[PDB]
């Protein structure tokens, strides 16, 4: 409920974060260099011991650790407002698993990441005779994913159409609640991750030849269906159409890596608009968002210490 | 098919709809690949240069008959920075085959 | 090669180890290789053919985007994997047909 004594324990999170000098020298080091200045970093505190393996681990660790509370230590609208922040990991974990059940390997087959509820939930819900049941049993009040499956539930048993359709009803539905919240900020850079999304889908699926509005989602703000139309066909200019939107620099590619790197810039940039915000919820969406670049940027020297990249290799890949 | 090379290689063929194996130890490669040899997987192996590098010897200890699982020493990727020195591996290659190593 | 390990690099860096180990548990049924004839100077040798469950892809909607530009750079990854095969296997067993050629000429030439 109260956002400022959340707001307090954020800022203080935000007192702990790394330079870009501390990636700026991370650019040469032999993975002991790395070790050290991990050893030195609030991370690598799960630090276990020496290998890839085992510093993505301790990666993990520390994100849940220092991540994972704000889900906790807050109840009521904001509450409701902070579990929309990190749902992608459980949105995987909950496709992972219905992927399992349609699949029929082991239940400790997926290695099911950190997200919001209880893990032993999501144990129990590997032997359920019905998908509403299951759903029951993964039901908690305010989980988008409980009353997005259950309404998406109402077509078959376990289908992977299913799946997607329940994917494409989850960003619905998250948008509808992002919408339905009093936050001025929060709408908004979910509508532009929907967007961003939406462009994704459109860049994964250019020349797929499907139906674009059976592909197509709502809730977008910087596109138009003719527009995701012009970009489902092979039309960079729509592409180009993108002026004066968040989708600046996303002008002139065709190839899907830089397109969504740009793409993920550009989040990050809206993401950086997040300080005006104090006293609502938007900073500590800012925080998360800010341990999510640099979980990547960790995970990404630690494959350049570990695989010795060149620093041409990934010189994409921290220019913002 | 199979591959062995790491689990961080393997990981990427088993995202492709391939087995994957993976051994830290030349030894626990011979290993793995016994593994795969004794349960017959498909008739293809391949295995990184840096574990085995011409992992001939259990397909020829064990099924020297049929010719089946055909053995790849396949390249690594930290060491796919260099490319495999393709070129010496070809050399090395008809060295092997008939004997007479010349230029081409 | 260097295309499709630095699309797994990419994948695993930025978006999650976890989530690629679970989409990559999620699986095509993995299998369809077959060591068909070929009839190379008195001797059969398998030419294997292609694996194709990439006719059936998980996720229509590719709900990460980096990992499934990994999707497609190991099946290249794999095709070129069993052209290598069998050519290489052909060459084997060429080259170990004219040395047992010349073996045998030099048996029956210096003996008979």
């Amino acid at each position: 409920d109260d956002f400022a004594y959340l707001n307090a324990r954020v800022r203080v999170r935000r007192g702990t974060l790394l330079k870009e000098s501390f990636f700026q020298e991370a650019l040469d080091l032999s993975f002991a260099d790395f070790l050290r200045l991990l050893s030195e970093t609030v991370y690598g505190g799960e630090l276990a011991g020496q290998g890839l393996p085992d510093v993505d681990r301790a990666v993990l660790r520390t994100q849940a650790k220092l991540v994972g509370d704000l889900p906790r230590l807050v109840t009521g609208e904001a509450r409701e407002a902070v579990r929309l922040l990190l749902l992608r990991n459980d949105l995987h974990n909950l496709q992972a698993l219905l992927r399992a059940k349609a699949t029929g390997r082991p239940f400790e087959e997926v290695l099911l990441l950190p997200g919001t509820l209880r893990e032993e939930v999501w144990r129990q819900a590997y032997e359920a005779q019905d998908p509403a049941g299951m759903a029951q049993v993964l039901a908690v009040p305010g989980h988008p994913l409980a009353r997005a499956l259950r309404a998406v539930l109402r077509e078959t048993q376990d289908l992977a159409r299913v799946e997607a359709l329940l994917a494409k009803r989850f960003f619905e539905d998250v948008a509808k609640a992002a919408k339905g919240l009093d936050q001025p900020a929060l709408r908004d850079y979910l509508a532009l991750e929907v967007d961003a999304e939406n462009l994704r889908t459109a860049f994964k699926l250019q020349g797929s030849g499907l139906a674009p509005d059976a592909f197509f989602l709502k809730g977008g703000r910087f596109v138009d269906r003719v527009r995701f139309a012009r970009l489902m066909e092979g039309d960079y200019a729509v592409l180009d159409e993108l002026s004066g939107t968040p989708f600046s620099g996303l002008s002139g590619v065709r190839d899907l890596k830089a397109l969504e790197r740009g793409l993920r810039c550009v989040l990050l940039k809206e993401a950086k608009k997040g300080v005006q915000d104090p006293l609502g919820v938007g900073l500590v969406l800012a925080y998360v968002k800010e341990r999510e670049w640099e979980a990547v940027r960790l995970r990404l020297l630690a494959r350049r210490a570990y695989f010795g990249l060149p620093r041409a290799q990934v010189e994409e890949e921290v220019v913002c | 098919m199979a591959v062995i090379a790491d689990p961080e290689t393997a990981q990427g063929f088993r995202l492709a709809g391939l087995e994957g194996y993976g051994a830290s130890s030349a030894e626990e490669a011979q290993s793995l690949l016994e593994t795969l040899v004794e349960r017959g997987g498909y008739a293809l192996v391949a295995v990184d240069e840096a574990l085995l590098p011409d992992p001939e010897r259990a397909v020829e200890r064990l099924m020297r008959g049929r010719d089946l699982p055909v053995l790849l020493p396949i390249a690594g990727l930290k060491e796919a920075f260099q490319g495999h020195d393709v070129e010496g591996y070809m050399r090395e290659l008809v060295r092997k085959t008939i004997g007479f190593d010349i230029k081409l | 090669a260097k295309e499709a390990y630095a699309a797994l690099l990419l994948a695993q860096a930025f978006d999650g180890p976890e989530v690629v180990a679970g989409a990559a548990l999620g699986v095509p049924p993995l299998e369809g290789v077959e060591a068909e004839v070929e009839n190379v100077w008195g001797s059969k040798v398998p030419r294997l053919k292609a694996t194709f469950p990439d006719g059936a892809l998980l996720s229509p909607v590719g709900t990460p985007a980096y990992t499934l530009e990994a999707s497609r750079a190991f099946r290249r990854y794999a095709e070129a994997l069993i052209r290598v095969a069998n050519t290489e296997t052909r060459l084997k067993k060429i080259g170990e047909e004219i040395k047992k050629t010349t073996r045998r000429v030099n048996a029956l030439e210096q003996v008979v």
